[PDB]
């Protein structure tokens, strides 16, 4: 049957096939800025494109430019041009220039001293013969005091003095009683330990706990949420990212999906991922591709798996749109893994195949291979653990993607103008070098260039 | 060297690998792991670094003055010591000492050797493999004009980069390696050293408009004038010099055209021919002694040697050739020569005004005795020639019965 | 255990338990927990079925075939949520008829 009339543009058009169950089939066509999607008998299915196609527009050839990965329910398209980059616009939350004075006892006979910005009021508690002490009493008086300091609003509730400046600029806080400057604590920016949280606290308020490195944890920070939902009230503190720094991936340059509902229509719509959730930018560092073109998708052990430049990166475990680590206290062996590959030549990572026992990597000019190394084909993969080995140093075009027929590898070299076609077997995984052989010796000039299928 | 699936180190009088030692290849590397193990006692030239070519790995071992080649092949990590071998054992005064490049090429298995004793050579070895088993191993080298001086190689690719240094500068000159090469739009290559088209030169012409014009030629680079040009018309069709014609210089100048440019001078209008220029490089194949090898009771081969044997006709078949010659000389006579061109007068498959390129057998006479003589195969024309094989027929007198 | 096929995951039961199919407990895992693998490749590969031969669990695929394993020579080490997985092993075809044998 005839697909649709008019030409198909003057680039080569780039087409994969789908094989589901052996009774669901369809075809795959994408060329400059368009996308759509046949069957097997020609019948044309509508596709709909919630947020445009803007991302497929290109350059260069379709065929050598797109490249797809399929699971499930989705199949990743990757522009091989595109350079990604980190949001700058809608960054995290604010820091606030909010800080808190928690009174924590009282005791007889005891001269509070609050100094904020240079400035100091006292406030003395009378002696045993007196009445009682108590901090709410104690912590109204204070912040009394201190509101008649111009530039600064100073509240009080309970046991707590909130103090926050009108201009927003910085101050110094810093309080001490006449026994043993442990009653008084005064919140502000990074605290020592999370010990000395208040049980009470406003949602979303952010402190940074000043870790310690001599348990080898560098600093982390905490946040709070109210039971009751809003305003203040009893919470949780829990591991965040600290605050005012960008942590969202712009979605509108990484690689979109398409999905097929119970209905027979298709989507072709961004993915929801995730962004920086705990730390700061050098504890949780960029992942490697941010800034320089993605080159290939592939899926292997449960986590997906995406190349940049000389790096390779991993997903994390059983949670394909998480890319940052989820805590920075401690490892865990569910964090995403960041690996290069060795070598004394450049070597950009192009493509990537499942086969034998090994996740196997090309090069423009050599051969890898990523795996535990162990005899242990299962082994856990860890930061610890994964690396990036050396194989050979055969020759690689980038045109297509090398292939897998029965036990054998296949793929194309080139030679000069015309191009030949090799193709190696691997043996068994912790077993010696793979054979090689070359199969076009005898024609050197009898398949053109520039393939495209 | 990183290579296999280990991190090899060489010194001097040995071989390294280190490793966390596991079969486990990705183990940590930590600290109470981290470990060096030697593995054999073999040699080594520091001038250059050895180098990954295929599965085996290959560097340069020193015999005194001369230094030869070694390569030795690697199976699995956590397998057996690694398989070597020696591939110089047969030319032990071959390559030069001082080595200063030692480029690979994995596609065209070949690997060059550019020494510093012998300014003016490029020596190739060329190796092929099936599995495991090795097939063919030769040595030979190449050669350039009698000024130049090379530096230094590169491989990219499958093509040869060399900087060379001639009387005033550094160039930079590109060679194709590979097989079945053809100049583009026609049927076969034509040889020229320094070979720049004719759109990178510029001409004049002198006494223009009468009979017996002759052109000047103004090459882009200047001369080198020991050696001999020659220019030759490129371009298939609709063109002034017929394809594949020579035409040789009548009055050349080492320098002194623009910009000290060499000129050069030849008769005839060529103010809008297709045509290249270039130098012109010799060729020499130099046959052995001929014997005989039957099985001796042990098994192998044995060369026979006592028994007289009189070549009589020497033969050889070529195939897509233009033009060769072959430069017989017996024991203490005269040297004796026999020239082919193709042009086989009375056959129509060649018309006049094109080139030949023929396929079929030679045959010329030796009349000499085995020992006490030399065979050469030379050419000299920028055209096309290769050969497949040979043969030849004497007489063999055995003056008793062979056990 | 007990073994089920589903979509592209393999799914484990409980150690000695073949009614369990939930996590006894989420404070931390334990090895007797069920287990939930994905078979990773760049196609589709719906598995239809399985054979116990070998020293391995051989899986099938429509284009392709599968081996479940802790991987190690160690035949008979423990199955544990840090250590199961799918490896792929070559791309044959499989007519879904009848079962292999």
């Amino acid at each position: 049957k005839k697909l649709f009339a008019g030409s198909a543009g003057t680039g080569r058009p780039f087409t994969h096939i789908v094989d589901r169950d052996g009774v669901i089939r369809y075809l795959i066509f994408i060329q400059d800025n368009a996308i759509k999607v046949f069957d097997l008998d020609g019948n044309a299915q509508t596709v709909s494109t919630p947020n445009g196609t803007s991302y497929l527009n290109i350059t260069g050839e379709p065929s050598s430019t797109f490249r797809v990965a399929s699971i499930a329910d989705f199949t990743f398209i990757v522009n091989r041009e595109k350079t990604v980059a980190m949001d700058t616009t809608n960054k995290s939350y604010n820091w606030g220039t909010k800080s808190m004075v928690f009174i924590k006892s009282a005791d007889f006979s005891t001269t509070y001293r609050v100094k904020l910005n240079g400035t100091e009021k006292s406030v003395t508690t009378g002696n045993s013969s007196g009445s009682a002490p108590d901090t709410v009493t104690i912590a109204s008086d204070l912040a009394t005091q201190l509101n008649t300091i111009s530039g600064f609003t100073v509240t009080s509730t309970d046991y707590i003095i909130r103090i926050t400046k009108d201009d927003g600029g910085d101050y110094t806080l810093e309080s001490s009683d006449t026994k043993t400057a442990d009653a008084t604590s005064a919140i502000k920016g990074t605290v020592d330990s999370i010990t000395d949280l208040p049980t009470i606290a406003e949602h979303n308020f952010t402190v940074r706990i000043q870790g310690s490195a001599t348990t080898a944890f560098d600093d982390y920070f905490v946040k709070f949420e109210a039971t009751a939902g809003s305003g203040f009230g009893p919470g949780v503190w829990r591991e965040t990212v600290a605050p005012n720094i960008d942590h969202l991936l712009d979605k509108s340059t990484m690689p979109h999906t398409l999905v097929r509902n119970a209905n027979g229509t298709f989507t072709f719509a961004q993915f929801n991922y995730t962004g920086r959730v705990a730390g700061d930018t050098t504890t949780a560092p960029n992942p490697t591709f941010v800034g320089s073109k993605i080159k290939n998708i592939n899926l292997f052990r449960n986590r997906l798996v995406f190349l940049a430049d000389e790096n390779v990166i991993l997903s994390a475990a059983d949670s394909f749109e998480r890319f940052f680590p989820e805590t920075v206290q401690t490892l865990l062996d569910s964090d995403p893994i960041d690996i290069s590959s060795g070598g004394t030549s450049v070597n950009f990572l192009n493509s990537s195949l499942a086969f034998a026992n090994t996740l196997l990597l090309f090069s423009l000019h050599g051969q890898f291979r990523l795996d535990t190394g162990s005899t242990s084909v299962g082994t856990a993969l860890t930061p610890k653990t994964a690396t990036i080995t050396a194989i050979t140093t055969f020759d690689i075009v980038d045109a297509i993607d090398p292939i897998g027929v029965g036990r054998t590898v296949y793929f194309g070299i080139p030679k000069g103008d015309f191009s030949g076609l090799r193709e190696y077997f691997l043996p068994d995984a912790s077993g010696p070098i793979p054979l090689s052989e070359e199969v076009t010796s005898s024609v050197p000039r009898f398949v053109p260039g520039n393939l495209i299928s | 060297l990183a290579f296999a699936n280990t991190l090899l180190l060489f010194s001097l009088h040995g071989q390294f690998r280190l490793d966390t030692g596991s079969t486990s290849v990705g183990t940590a590397l930590t600290p109470k792991t981290a470990t060096i193990t030697a593995i054999t006692t073999f040699d080594i030239v520091d001038a250059i670094d050895p180098i990954g070519v295929g599965r085996t790995v290959y560097f340069g071992i020193p015999k005194g003055d001369f230094s030869g080649l070694r390569e030795y092949f690697l199976p699995d990590a956590s397998g057996p010591i690694p398989l070597s071998e020696e591939v110089t054992s047969s030319v032990p005064r071959f390559v030069p000492g001082n080595l200063i490049s030692m480029s690979p090429s994995v596609s065209e298995e070949v690997i060059t050797m550019i020494s510093k004793d012998q300014p003016r050579r490029v020596y190739i070895y060329k190796f092929f493999f099936d599995d495991d088993q090795k097939l063919q191993s030769s040595w030979s080298y190449w050669e350039v004009a009698a000024n130049k001086t090379l530096l230094g190689g590169n491989v990219l690719d499958s093509d040869l980069y060399t900087c060379v240094e001639y009387s005033d500068g550094v160039y930079l000159e590109k060679t194709q390696l590979r097989p079945e090469t053809v100049d583009s739009g026609t049927e076969f290559e034509i040889l020229l050293d320094r070979k720049t088209t004719e759109a990178a030169c510029s001409t004049s012409l002198i006494n223009s408009g009468a009979l017996g014009v002759q052109t000047v030629i103004t090459l882009p680079y200047p001369m080198s004038g020991t050696g001999t040009m020659a220019v030759v018309g490129r371009f298939a069709s609709n063109n002034t010099i017929a394809h594949g014609q020579v035409i040789k210089a009548t009055a050349e100048t080492l320098t002194g055209g623009a910009s000290g440019n060499g000129t050069m001078t030849v008769p005839g209008d060529l103010s809008s021919a297709k045509f290249f220029v270039g130098e012109i490089y010799n060729m020499t194949y130099e046959f052995s002694t001929p014997y005989l090898k039957e099985t001796p009771p042990g098994g192998g081969l044995a060369v026979l040697a006592n028994p007289r044997l009189q070549l009589r006709t020497w033969s050889i078949v070529f195939d897509e050739t233009s033009n060769f010659s072959m430069k017989i000389t017996p024991g203490q006579r005269d040297e004796l020569t026999y020239p082919f061109n193709g042009y086989k007068i009375g056959s129509g498959q060649f018309p006049i005004g094109t080139p030949s390129l023929a396929t079929g057998r030679f045959r010329v006479p030796v009349m000499a005795q085995n020992i006490e003589t030399k065979i050469v195969l030379f050419s000299d024309s920028p055209l096309p020639c290769r050969v497949q094989s040979a043969e030849w027929e004497g007489w063999y007198q055995e003056r008793a019965r062979r056990l």
